[PDB]
C-alpha cells in the first residue's frame, strides 16, 4: 500500500518564534495576577 | 498574601506548554536548512 | 445626453431633501422660548 | 512565590529583547 | 474613469440647477420651520411642552412601569396635566 | 436569461453607487437606522422611560441629545409598532422607547448588509475578502455592547443609549459597577485600539520620509502614479532605520500589512468576549488576596482599593436618577463621603 | 502613578474635576485613537486582500515578498477599485503618498489633541 | 384565542410582504427595461 | 512548509485520515466526558439536596446525566435523597464507565483508519480521484439524525422504553424523572411546557427522516451545486460552523432565562427570580394563607420548607459572581446548614420595617429599612454626624420566625444591624465556612458557567463561519489575486456590469 | 388637521416647481 | 505617603502588591513642586517614604 | 487502492458525486420551506418574547404546574 | 490527605522537563 502522499513538512522561521514567546510571556505577565487572585 | 495555590501551577503551564511547542516547530525548521 | 434621474440620484435626495427639513426645524428651535 | 513569579516572567521577557536584537535572521536583499 | 452620471461639479454650477434648487431648497427649510412653530413636532412624536413635564404641585416622573399597560400609563399621565 | 439574471445584472452594474444583492438588505437598513437615529435626537424625549430630554426640541445640544433605551420595565421586548405594548400607535411607541429597538436591529441588519456589500464587492471585482473578515470586529462589538449585554441584563434599558454624553454615562456606569478598567479583555482590547493607532502613525510616517526622489518639485505627492510597478519608498532605507532607532524593523511588507489587520481586529474582538462576561455581572472586579488582607490590616491600603472607594462612589451617587423604577431614596447619612467634600 | 491600577486612578479622579469626557480635545483624542485603529485595519486589510499571486497554498504568502524587490507586491488599482466601489469612487485613495500621510496624520493630530 | 398580538402578528406579517414584493416588483421591471448590452 | 496554523490541511483531501482525525476528537471528547463524572462523583457531597444541592457544590455534568434520567450511585444514594436504592448499571459510575470504554473504542479505530487510509471506497470510480459525494451523505446523515431524534423523543423522553426527563413543580421543590406526554398544542411552544419537548422530537424526528429521504435520491439543482462550492468540503465546514453558533446562542439564552430543559433543581435559580421577587412572593403568598386560617405568626413561618426559603437569597442568583472568583458556591459564602429563621424589623413605635433588598448590580449596597407604603425610616448611616435615621435613635428591633430562631428577639443594636446587613441578601442562612475555607465573596452558579462558556464560544464560531466560508466562496484567489488582472477590469465605466467581461461598452 | 397642510404646502408647490421645471428633459 | 497625610500607600510587589495593583507612587503633596533628590533627604529611607523614586525617574 | 467487504457495500453511496439536476431544479420549493420556516420561527421568538401572546399558553415557570 | 503543595509542581515539571527535552531533540533528527 503506497505510502501517503499528503504529508507536508510544517515550518516555523525564528522570527515567528521570537513573536509567539513574546506573546505567551506577555499573556502570561498579565493574567497571572487573575490565577491567583 | 492568601492567594490562590493552583495559580503557580496555573501560571508554569501556561507559559511551558506552548513555549515549548513552539521550540519545537522551530528547531525542526533549522535541522531541515 | 445625460440621464437627469438616476440611481445616484435618488441617494442624494434621499439623504439632502429631509436634511434641509430638519435644519429648519431645528432652525426654529433656537426661537422656543420655555 | 507569586513575586518569584511576576519577576520570573518579566526578565525572560527581558532575555527574549536580547536576543531577537542581537540574534535576530538578518535581513537579507534580493 | 467615470459611470455616465452627469459629473456634481457640471450641475451645481448649471443655470438650471439653481433655478429649481433656489426654490425647493428653502421651501423644504421654510417647511420644516413650520413643523415646529405651528407645535405640529410636539404632537406628532410626543414630546412634552415646556408647561407639560410635571403637574404644577408635582415632582415625580410619569415613569412608565407596567409592559403591557404602558400605552394607558402614559395616557393617564397626560390626563393628569389637561 | 431568466428574470433572475437580468436583476443580476440590473444590480451589478457598475454605476456611481454600487448596489448588488447586498444593497437589497442593506440600504433600506442603514438608512432607516439613520433616520431613526436623527428623527429620535431631534424630536423625541426620554421624559418617560428615562425622566430625561434627549431632543433638539426640548432644549438639548449635540452632546446631551441621545435615542434612549426603552424603560426598564419593557424587559427585552423587541417593541414592534405593532406588538402589544404601543399597539399601532406611532406616538406612544416613540414615547415607550421604540425607537431604540428600532435603530438597534436595523443597525444589526445593516451590519450584516454592509459586510456582506463587502463579499460581494471583492468576489465581483477579484480581490481576496480581507476588508470584510476584519469587518467582523466591528460587528462583534456592536452586537455584544448593544444586544448581547442587555440580554444578560434585566432589559434593553441597561444597554447603552445612542447619544454622545448618553455613551459618556455607560463608560461610567462600566467604572463604577463593573470595574470594567480592571478587566484583561478590555486591557487587551486598548492595546489593540491604541497598537492600531501607533502602527497606523508610525507607518504613514515611515513611508512618507523614506520617500524615493521621482519628482523635481517640493510636493512629493505628484511624483506617484498608481499604475508605476516600483515600490515608491525605500524598505531597505526603512529597516536600517528602524534596526537601528528601536532595535527591530519589519522585513517584510507582506506580514507588516497583515499585522495592521491583526493587530486593531483582535483588540476589539478581545473587549467584546469581556462585554460578554459583564452580561452575566462575570466582571474582573475584586482581587481576594487584596480585599483579605486589606479587610484584617487598616494600615493596608493600594492603588486598587483606592479606586473600589471611587466605585462605591459612583454606585452610591449616579444610581438613583440613573435607575428610577427603582425608587432608590439614599438619605443623606447613607451616602460615602469622605472629609469635607 | 507609574502602574496599570495607579494609571485608572489618575483617569477616574481626572473626570470627576475636569469633566475630560466633555472636553472636545479629549473627543478629538478619542476621534483620532478609534480612527487610526480603523485605518489600520482598513490599510492593513486592503493591501492584504490586493497581494499579488506568487505563492501556493501550502505557503505563507508573505514568502511572496523578498526583502528590498523593486516592484510592489500589491495591486493598489484593485484596491482602489474595490474601496472606491465599497463606498464610491473618489472617497478612495489611488495616490500612495497621500494615502500614507493620511494614515500618518490622522492620529497624529488626535493625539496632539488629547495632550 | 385569535388574540390583538396575533392580530398585529398578522398586520406585522402583511406589511412585510407588501414591503418586500413592492420592491421586488420595482426592482424587476427596471432591470427589465434598462438591459445591459452584450 | 506549511505554517502551524495549517497542518491541518492535509486532511483536506485524506478522506480516510479525515475519518481518523474525527473519531480521535470523538474519543477525546467521550474521555473528557468519563473524566469530568468521576471527578464530580469523587467530590460530590448527597447528603443534603435541600441545602447543599448539585449546583452549589460546583457540579457541571451530574446535572446533564440526572436531567435525563441518571439519578443514583451504586453507592446507594440519589440525588432526590431517596436511599437503598439500586440503579442497575446505568448510574453515574455505569455512565462514566461506558464513554471511557467508548473513548478507547474509538481510539483503536482511529487508529485503524489512519493506517488504511487507502480505501477504495473514498475513489470516485469514474476518475479514481479521492471524491465524498457530499450531497448524498448529507441525505443518509440528515435520515440517521431524525431517527435518532425521533426514537429520543418517542421512546426514551415518553417513557415508552426509557426513563423520561427531569420535571419539577413552578418553585423547584418536588422534581425527578418523570415520563412526559408529548404537548401538541399551541402550549408545545412554551419553552416551559415539558411536553412540548417531547412533542418537537416526534415531530422533527419525522421531518428529518422525510427530508433525509428527499436528500439521498434528490440531486442537487446545478445553480445551487455551484454557488455553494457542493464539491469542496469546507463548504460543509462553512455551514455546519454557522448552525453550530446558532445552536449555542440557543442552548445559553435556554440556560440563562430559563427553559424546562434547564430546571432550577438541576441548575440553580436565574437571575430573573430574584429581579421580580418570584420566590419570596410565594413565600408570602403562603404565610397570608396560613394566618388567613389563623395560625399564629410563629407557625406560619415555620410552615415554609427550607428549600423555598434557600432559593429567596441572593447569594444563589447567578448574577452575583465574578470571572475569576473560581470553584463552586459553596467556596464562597458557605455550605449552608440552616434556616436561621425570617427576620422582623420593628422600630419603636411597633411599625414593621422592611430591608431593601440588594439588586444584582451592586457589589455592595446600603442598608435601607422602610415602611410599607416605601416611607425610609431607618438605615445605617455613613456620615454619623447628622443622622437621623440610625438604628439607636429608631429604636429598631429584629423578631425571627421560622427557622433555627423562630420565636427569638433581639434589641440591642451591634446585633440588630448584624441581621439587617444579611436581610439585605434575602432570607438568613447559618453557613459553615470553616470546611472549604470559605472567603465569603459571592461565586455563579452552574448557570452562569455555562451560559457565559456558550455566548463566548458562538461569537468565536461565527468568525469561524466567516472565515471558512469566505475560503470557500474566495478558493481561487486564496494565494493572492491574478497577476494579469488588467486595470480596465477594476476601473469605471469600461464594463457595464461589474465583473462581467462580456459587458464591455 | 390644519398644521399638516401647512407643513406639506411647501412642499408640494417645491415639488411642482421642479417638476414644470425639468419636464421637458426628462421626457427626452 | 503620596497625599502628604501620612497615609502611605503600598506599591510594590514585596509589600502585597501583583503586577496589575502595583506602581510607583507619586512623591508627597508635602513635597508640591518642589525638587527632591536623593541628596536633599537625611537618608534614603526618608526620600522612600516620600516618593523620591518617582521624581527621579 | 483497498478494497474492503464493508467497502464494496457501500460503495454505490459515494459514486454519484459531482451529479447535479439541471438548472434550478427544485430550488422554487426549497424557497417556499424556508419562508415557512422563518415564520415558524419568529412565532416561536415572539413567543418567548411575550410580543406574541396566545390564549392558554402561560409563558412562566407556572406553566410547569 | 494533608499533603505538600509544591509536589504537585514539582512532579509535573520533574515530568515535563525532561521529555520536552527529548521531545525537541528527535523531532529535529527525523526532520533532517
Ligand atoms: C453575529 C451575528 C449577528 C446577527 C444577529 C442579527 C439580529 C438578530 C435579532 C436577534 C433577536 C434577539 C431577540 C432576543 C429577545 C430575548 O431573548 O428576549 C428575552 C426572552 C426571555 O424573556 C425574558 O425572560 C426573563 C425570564 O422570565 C422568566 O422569569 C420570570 C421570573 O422568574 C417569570 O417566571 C417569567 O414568566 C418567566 O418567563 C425576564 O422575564 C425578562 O424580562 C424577559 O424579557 O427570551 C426570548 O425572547 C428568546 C430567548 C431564547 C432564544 C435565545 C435568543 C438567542 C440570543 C440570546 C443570547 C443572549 C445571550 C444569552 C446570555 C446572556
Ligand atoms: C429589507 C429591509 C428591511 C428589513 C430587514 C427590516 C427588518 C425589520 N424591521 Mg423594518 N422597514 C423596512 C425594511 C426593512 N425592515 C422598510 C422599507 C420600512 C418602511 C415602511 C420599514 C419600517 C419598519 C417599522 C416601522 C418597523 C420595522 C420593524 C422591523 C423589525 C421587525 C420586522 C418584522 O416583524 O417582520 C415581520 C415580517 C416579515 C419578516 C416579512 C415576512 C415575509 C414572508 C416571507 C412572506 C409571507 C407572505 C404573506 C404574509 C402572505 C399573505 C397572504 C394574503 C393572501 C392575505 C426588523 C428588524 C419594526 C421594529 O424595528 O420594531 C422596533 C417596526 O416597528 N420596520
Ligand atoms: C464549557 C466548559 C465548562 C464549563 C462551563 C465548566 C464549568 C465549571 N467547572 Mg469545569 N471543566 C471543563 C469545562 C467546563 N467546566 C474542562 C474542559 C475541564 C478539564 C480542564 C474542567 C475541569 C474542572 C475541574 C477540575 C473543576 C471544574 C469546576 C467547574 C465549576 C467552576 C468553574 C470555575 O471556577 O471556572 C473559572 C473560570 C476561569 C478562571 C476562566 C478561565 C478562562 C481564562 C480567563 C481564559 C484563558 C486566557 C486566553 C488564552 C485568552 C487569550 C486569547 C487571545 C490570545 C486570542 C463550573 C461549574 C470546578 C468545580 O467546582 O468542581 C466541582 C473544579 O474544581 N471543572
Ligand atoms: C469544527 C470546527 C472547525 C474545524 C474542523 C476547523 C478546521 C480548520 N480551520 Mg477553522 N476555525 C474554527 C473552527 C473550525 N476550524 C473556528 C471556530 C474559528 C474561529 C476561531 C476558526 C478559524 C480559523 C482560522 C483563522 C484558520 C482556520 C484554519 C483551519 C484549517 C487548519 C487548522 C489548523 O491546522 O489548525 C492548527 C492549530 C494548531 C496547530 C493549534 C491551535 C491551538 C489553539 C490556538 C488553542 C488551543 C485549542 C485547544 C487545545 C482545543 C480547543 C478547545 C475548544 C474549542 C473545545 C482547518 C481546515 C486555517 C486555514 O484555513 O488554513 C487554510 C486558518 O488560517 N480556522
Ligand atoms: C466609534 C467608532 C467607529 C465608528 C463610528 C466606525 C465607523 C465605520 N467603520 C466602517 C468600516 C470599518 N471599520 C473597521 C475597523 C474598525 N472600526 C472601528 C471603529 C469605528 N468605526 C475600530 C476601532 C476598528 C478597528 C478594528 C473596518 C476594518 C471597516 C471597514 O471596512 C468599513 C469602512 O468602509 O471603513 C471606511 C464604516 C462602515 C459603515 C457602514 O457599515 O455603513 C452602513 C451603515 C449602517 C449599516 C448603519 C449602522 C447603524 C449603527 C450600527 C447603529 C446606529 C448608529 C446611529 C446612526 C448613530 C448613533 C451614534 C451615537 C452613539 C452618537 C464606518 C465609517
Ligand atoms: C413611510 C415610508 C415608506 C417611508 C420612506 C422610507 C424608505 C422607503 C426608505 C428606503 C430608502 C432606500 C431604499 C434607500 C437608498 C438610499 C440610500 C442612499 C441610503 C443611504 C445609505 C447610507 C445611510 C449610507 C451610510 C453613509 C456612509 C457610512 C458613508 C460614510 C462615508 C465615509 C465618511 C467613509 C470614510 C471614508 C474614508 C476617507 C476612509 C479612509 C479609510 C482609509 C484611510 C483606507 C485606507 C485605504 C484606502 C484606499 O482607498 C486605498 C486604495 C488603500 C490601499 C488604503 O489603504
Ligand atoms: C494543556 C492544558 C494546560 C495548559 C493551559 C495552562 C493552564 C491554563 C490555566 C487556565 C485556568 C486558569 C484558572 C486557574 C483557576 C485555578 O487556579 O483554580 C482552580 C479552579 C477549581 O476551583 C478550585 O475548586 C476547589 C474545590 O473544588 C476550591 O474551591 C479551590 O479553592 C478552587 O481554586 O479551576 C477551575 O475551576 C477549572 C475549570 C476551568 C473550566 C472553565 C470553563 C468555563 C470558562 C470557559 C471560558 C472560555 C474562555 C475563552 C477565552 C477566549
Ligand atoms: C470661513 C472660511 C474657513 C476656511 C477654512 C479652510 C479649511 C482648509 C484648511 C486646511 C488646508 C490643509 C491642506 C490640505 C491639503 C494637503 O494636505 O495635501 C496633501 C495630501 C495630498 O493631496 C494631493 O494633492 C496632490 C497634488 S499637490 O501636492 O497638492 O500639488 C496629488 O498628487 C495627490 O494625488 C493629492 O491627493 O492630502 C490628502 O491626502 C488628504 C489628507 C488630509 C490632511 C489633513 C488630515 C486631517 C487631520 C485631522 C485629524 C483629527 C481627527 C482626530
Ligand atoms: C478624507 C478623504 C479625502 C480623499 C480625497 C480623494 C481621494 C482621492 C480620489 C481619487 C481620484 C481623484 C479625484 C479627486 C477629486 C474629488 O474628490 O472630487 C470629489 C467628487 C467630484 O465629482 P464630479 O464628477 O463632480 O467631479 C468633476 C471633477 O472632474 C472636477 O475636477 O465629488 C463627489 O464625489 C461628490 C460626492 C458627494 C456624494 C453625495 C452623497 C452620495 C450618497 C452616497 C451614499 C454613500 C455610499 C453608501 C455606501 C454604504
Ligand atoms: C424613523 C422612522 C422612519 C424613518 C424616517 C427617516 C428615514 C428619517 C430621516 C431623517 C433624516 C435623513 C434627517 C437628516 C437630518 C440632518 C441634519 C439635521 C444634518 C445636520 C448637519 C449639520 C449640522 C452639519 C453641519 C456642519 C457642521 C456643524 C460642522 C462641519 C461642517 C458641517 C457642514 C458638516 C419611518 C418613516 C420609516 C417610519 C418609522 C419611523
Ligand atoms: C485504550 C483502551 C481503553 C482505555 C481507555 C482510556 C483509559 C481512555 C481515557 C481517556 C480519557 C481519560 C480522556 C480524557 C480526555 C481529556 C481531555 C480531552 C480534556 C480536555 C481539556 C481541555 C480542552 C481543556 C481546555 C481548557 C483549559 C485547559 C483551560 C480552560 C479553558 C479550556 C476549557 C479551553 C479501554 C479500556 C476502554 C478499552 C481498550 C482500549
Ligand atoms: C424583512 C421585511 C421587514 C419589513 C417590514 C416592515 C413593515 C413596515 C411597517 C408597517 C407597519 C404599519 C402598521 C403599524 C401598526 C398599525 C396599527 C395596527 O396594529 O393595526
Ligand atoms: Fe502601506
Amino acid at each position: 500500500m503506497e505510502p501517503n502522499p499528503n504529508r507536508q513538512p510544517v515550518e516555523l522561521n525564528r522570527t515567528s518564534l521570537y513573536l509567539g514567546l513574546l506573546l505567551i510571556l506577555v499573556l502570561a505577565l498579565l493574567f497571572s495576577s487573575y490565577f491567583f487572585n | 498574601m492568601e492567594v490562590n495555590q493552583l495559580g503557580l501551577i496555573a501560571t508554569a503551564l501556561f507559559v511551558l506548554v506552548p513555549s515549548v511547542f513552539l521550540i519545537i516547530l522551530y528547531v525542526q525548521t533549522e535541522s531541515q536548512q | 445626453s445625460y440621464p437627469i434621474f438616476t440611481v445616484r440620484w435618488v441617494a442624494v435626495h434621499t439623504l439632502a431633501v429631509p436634511t434641509i427639513f430638519f435644519l429648519g426645524a431645528i432652525a426654529a428651535m433656537q426661537f422656543i422660548q420655555r | 512565590m507569586e513575586t518569584i513569579t511576576y519577576v520570573f516572567i518579566f526578565a525572560c521577557i527581558i532575555a527574549l529583547f536580547f536576543f531577537a536584537i542581537f540574534f535576530r535572521e538578518p535581513p537579507r536583499i534580493t | 474613469g467615470t459611470t455616465g452620471e452627469r459629473p456634481f461639479s457640471d450641475i451645481i454650477t448649471s443655470v438650471r440647477y439653481w433655478v429649481i434648487h433656489s426654490i425647493t431648497i428653502p421651501a423644504l427649510f421654510i417647511a420644516g420651520w413650520l413643523f415646529v412653530s405651528t407645535g405640529l413636532a410636539y404632537d406628532v412624536f410626543g414630546t412634552p411642552r415646556p408647561d407639560s413635564y410635571y403637574a404644577q404641585e408635582q415632582r415625580s416622573i410619569p415613569l412608565v412601569t407596567d409592559r403591557f399597560e404602558a400605552k394607558q400609563q402614559v395616557e393617564t399621565f397626560l390626563e393628569q396635566l389637561k | 436569461r431568466g428574470w433572475f439574471d437580468i436583476l443580476d445584472d440590473w444590480l451589478k452594474r457598475d454605476r456611481f453607487v454600487f448596489v448588488g444583492w447586498s444593497g437589497i438588505l442593506l440600504f433600506p437598513c442603514a438608512y432607516l437606522a439613520l433616520g431613526g437615529w436623527l428623527t429620535g435626537t431631534t424630536f423625541v424625549t426620554s421624559w418617560y422611560t428615562h425622566g430625561l430630554a434627549s431632543s433638539y426640541l426640548e432644549g438639548c445640544n449635540f452632546l446631551t441629545v441621545a435615542v434612549s433605551t426603552p424603560a426598564n420595565s419593557m424587559g427585552h421586548s423587541l417593541l414592534l409598532l405593532w406588538g402589544p405594548e404601543a399597539q399601532g400607535d406611532f406616538t406612544r411607541w416613540c414615547q415607550l422607547g421604540g425607537l431604540w429597538t428600532f435603530i438597534a436591529l436595523h443597525g444589526a441588519f445593516g451590519l450584516i448588509g454592509f459586510m456582506l456589500r463587502q463579499f460581494e464587492i471583492a468576489r465581483l471585482v477579484g480581490v481576496r475578502p480581507y476588508n470584510a473578515i476584519a469587518f467582523s470586529a466591528p460587528i462583534a462589538v456592536f452586537v455584544s455592547v448593544f444586544l448581547i449585554y442587555p440580554l444578560g441584563q434585566s432589559s434593553w434599558f441597561f444597554a447603552p443609549s445612542f447619544g454622545v454624553a448618553a455613551i459618556f454615562r455607560f463608560l461610567l456606569f462600566f467604572q463604577g459597577f463593573h470595574n470594567w478598567t480592571l478587566n484583561p479583555f478590555h486591557m487587551m482590547g486598548v492595546a489593540g485600539v491604541l497598537g492600531g493607532a501607533l502602527l497606523c502613525a508610525i507607518h504613514g510616517a515611515t513611508v512618507e520620509n523614506t520617500l524615493f526622489q521621482d519628482g523635481e518639485g517640493a510636493s512629493t505627492f505628484r511624483a506617484f502614479n498608481p499604475t508605476q510597478a516600483e515600490e515608491t519608498y525605500s524598505m531597505v532605507t526603512a529597516n536600517r532605520f528602524w534596526s537601528q532607532i528601536f532595535g527591530i524593523a519589519f522585513s517584510n511588507k507582506r506580514w507588516l500589512h497583515f499585522f495592521m489587520l491583526f493587530v486593531p481586529v483582535t483588540g476589539l474582538w478581545m473587549s467584546a468576549i469581556g462585554v460578554v462576561g459583564l452580561a452575566l455581572n462575570l466582571r474582573s472586579y475584586d482581587f481576594i488576596s487584596q480585599e483579605i488582607r486589606a479587610a484584617e490590616d487598616p494600615e493596608f491600603e493600594t492603588f486598587y482599593t483606592k479606586n473600589l472607594l471611587l466605585n462605591e462612589g459612583i454606585r452610591a451617587w449616579m444610581a438613583p436618577q440613573d435607575q428610577p423604577h427603582e425608587n432608590f431614596v439614599f438619605p443623606e447619612e447613607v451616602l460615602p463621603r469622605g472629609n469635607a467634600l | 502613578p507609574l502602574g496599570i491600577s495607579g494609571t485608572f486612578n489618575f483617569m477616574i479622579v481626572f473626570q470627576a474635576e475636569h469633566n475630560i469626557l466633555m472636553h472636545p480635545f479629549h473627543q478629538l483624542g478619542v476621534a483620532g485613537v478609534f480612527g487610526g485603529a480603523l485605518f489600520c485595519a482598513m490599510h492593513g486589510s486592503l493591501v492584504t486582500s490586493s497581494l499579488i499571486r506568487e505563492t501556493t497554498e501550502t505557503e505563507s504568502a508573505n514568502y511572496g515578498y523578498k526583502f528590498g524587490q523593486e516592484e510592489e507586491t500589491y495591486n493598489i488599482v484593485a484596491a482602489h477599485g474595490y474601496f472606491g466601489r465599497l463606498i464610491f469612487q473618489y472617497a478612495s485613495f489611488n495616490n500612495s503618498r497621500s494615502l500614507h500621510f493620511f494614515l500618518a496624520a490622522w492620529p497624529v493630530v488626535g493625539v496632539w489633541f488629547t495632550a | 384565542t385569535i388574540t390583538p398580538s396575533l392580530k398585529g402578528f398578522f398586520i406585522g406579517l402583511l406589511s412585510g410582504a407588501v414591503v418586500l414584493g413592492l420592491t421586488f416588483a420595482v426592482l424587476i421591471a427596471i432591470s427589465q427595461i434598462d438591459k445591459v448590452q452584450r | 512548509g506549511l505554517p502551524w496554523y495549517r497542518v491541518h490541511t492535509v486532511l483536506i483531501n485524506d478522506p480516510g485520515r479525515l475519518i481518523a482525525a474525527h473519531l480521535m476528537h470523538t474519543a477525546l471528547v467521550a474521555g473528557w466526558a468519563g473524566s469530568m463524572a468521576l471527578y464530580e462523583l469523587a467530590t460530590f457531597d448527597p447528603s443534603d439536596p435541600v441545602l447543599n444541592p448539585m449546583w452549589r457544590q460546583g457540579m457541571f455534568v451530574l446535572p446533564f446525566m440526572a436531567r435525563l434520567g441518571v439519578t443514583g450511585s451504586w453507592s446507594g444514594w440519589s440525588i432526590t435523597g431517596e436511599t437503598g436504592i439500586d440503579p442497575g448499571f446505568w448510574s453515574f459510575e455505569g455512565v462514566a464507565l461506558a464513554h471511557i470504554v467508548l473513548s478507547g473504542l474509538l481510539f483503536l479505530a482511529a487508529c485503524w483508519h489512519w493506517v488504511y487510509w487507502d480505501l477504495e471506497l473514498f475513489r470516485d470510480p469514474r476518475t479514481g480521484e479521492p471524491a465524498l459525494d457530499l450531497p448524498k451523505m448529507f441525505g443518509i446523515h440528515l435520515f440517521l439524525a431524525g431517527l435518532l431524534c425521533f426514537g429520543f423523543g418517542a421512546f426514551h423522553l415518553t417513557g415508552l422504553f426509557g426513563p423520561g426527563m427531569w420535571v419539577s413543580d413552578p418553585y423547584g421543590l418536588t422534581g425527578s424523572v418523570q415520563p412526559v406526554a408529548p404537548e401538541w398544542g399551541p402550549d408545545g411552544f412554551n419553552p416551559y411546557n415539558p411536553g412540548g419537548v417531547v412533542a418537537h422530537h416526534i415531530a422533527a424526528g419525522i421531518v428529518g427522516i422525510i427530508a433525509g429521504l428527499f436528500h439521498i435520491l434528490v440531486r442537487p439543482p446545478q445553480r445551487l451545486y455551484k454557488a455553494l462550492r457542493m464539491g469542496n468540503i469546507e463548504t460543509v465546514l462553512s455551514s455546519s460552523i454557522a448552525a453550530v453558533f446558532f445552536a449555542a446562542f440557543v442552548v445559553a439564552g435556554t440556560m440563562w432565562y430559563g427553559s424546562a430543559t434547564t430546571p432550577i433543581e438541576l441548575f440553580g435559580p436565574t437571575r430573573y427570580q430574584w429581579d421580580s421577587s418570584y420566590f419570596q412572593q410565594e413565600i408570602n403568598r403562603r404565610v397570608q394563607a396560613s394566618l388567613a386560617s389563623g395560625a399564629t405568626l410563629e407557625e406560619a413561618w415555620s410552615a415554609i420548607p427550607e428549600k423555598l426559603a434557600f432559593y429567596d437569597y441572593i447569594g444563589n442568583n447567578p448574577a452575583k459572581g465574578g470571572l475569576f472568583r473560581t470553584g463552586p458556591m459553596n467556596k464562597g459564602d458557605g455550605i449552608a446548614q440552616a434556616w436561621k429563621g425570617h427576620a422582623v424589623f420593628r422600630n419603636k413605635e411597633g411599625e414593621e420595617l422592611f430591608v431593601r433588598r440588594m439588586p444584582a448590580f451592586f457589589e455592595s449596597f446600603p442598608v435601607i429599612l422602610t415602611d410599607k407604603n416605601g416611607v425610609v425610616k431607618a438605615d445605617i448611616p455613613f456620615r454619623r454626624a447628622e443622622s437621623k435615621y440610625s438604628f439607636e435613635q429608631q429604636g429598631v428591633t429584629v423578631s425571627f420566625y421560622g427557622g433555627e430562631l423562630n420565636g427569638q428577639t433581639f434589641t440591642d443594636p451591634p446585633t440588630v444591624k448584624s441581621y439587617a446587613r444579611k436581610a439585605i441578601f434575602g432570607e438568613i442562612f447559618e453557613f459553615d465556612t470553616e470546611t472549604l475555607n470559605s472567603d465569603g465573596i459571592f461565586r455563579t452558579s452552574p448557570r452562569g458557567w455555562f451560559t457565559f462558556a456558550h455566548a463566548v464560544f458562538a461569537l468565536l464560531f461565527f468568525f469561524g463561519h466567516i472565515w471558512h466560508g469566505a475560503r470557500t466562496l474566495f478558493r481561487d484567489v486564496f494565494s493572492g489575486i491574478d497577476p494579469e488582472l488588467s486595470p480596465e477590469q477594476v476601473e469605471w465605466g469600461f464594463y457595464q456590469k461589474v465583473g462581467d467581461v462580456t459587458t464591455r461598452r | 388637521d390644519w398644521r399638516v397642510l401647512v407643513v406639506l404646502l411647501p412642499v408640494l408647490l417645491a415639488a411642482g416647481w421642479a417638476v414644470r421645471n425639468i419636464l421637458p428633459y426628462a421626457v427626452k | 505617603d503620596i497625599d502628604g497625610i501620612r497615609e502611605p500607600v503600598s506599591g510594590s510587589l514585596l509589600y502585597g502588591n501583583n503586577i496589575i495593583t502595583g506602581a510607583v507612587v507619586p512623591s508627597s503633596n508635602a513635597i508640591g513642586l518642589h525638587f527632591y533628590p536623593i541628596w536633599e533627604a537625611a537618608s534614603l529611607d526618608e526620600w522612600l517614604y516620600n516618593g523620591g523614586p518617582y521624581q527621579l525617574i | 487502492a483497498r478494497r474492503t467487504w464493508l467497502g464494496d457495500i457501500l460503495r454505490p453511496l459515494n459514486s454519484e458525486y459531482g451529479k447535479v439536476a439541471p438548472g434550478w431544479g427544485t430550488t422554487p420549493l426549497m424557497a417556499v420551506f424556508m419562508g415557512l420556516f422563518l415564520v415558524f420561527l419568529l412565532i416561536i421568538l415572539e413567543i418567548y418574547n411575550s410580543t406574541l401572546i396566545l390564549d392558554g399558553v402561560n409563558v412562566s415557570w407556572k406553566a410547569l404546574g
